[PDB]
């Protein structure tokens, strides 16, 4: 690798993420977004499922 | 799911289990996903 190389010969760092689902409980979850809490109104609540 | 429930109790009985009631709180749930059919306690030696 040299810095004066062409774009087809320049070094590229590659990270491959492999996602598998197995019968074990899935623990790598995404960051579920949280809506601000509203009180004293008839709302549809979803608390931890 | 591996459920570990635990309770710490202050007792002063010498030999056997004391007679009483103490409900065990849930401490930790472990995502293990493995087959378990046998177990073994781990102790600690005292060296001098
Ligand atoms: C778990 O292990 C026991 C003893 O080795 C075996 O009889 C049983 O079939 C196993 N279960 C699974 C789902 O592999």
């Amino acid at each position: 690798f040299q810095p004066t190389y062409g774009v087809g010969y320049q070094p590229y760092r590659v990270v491959v993420l492999s996602f598998e689902l197995l019968h074990a409980p899935a623990t790598v979850c995404g960051p579920k977004k949280s809506t601000n809490l509203v009180k004293n109104k008839c709302v549809n609540f979803n608390f931890n499922g | 799911y591996f459920k570990i429930y635990s309770k710490h109790t202050p007792i002063n009985l010498v030999r056997d289990l004391p007679q009483g009631f103490s409900a065990l709180e849930p401490l930790v749930d472990l995502p293990i996903g493995i087959n378990i059919t046998r177990f073994q306690t781990l102790l600690a030696l005292h060296r001098s």
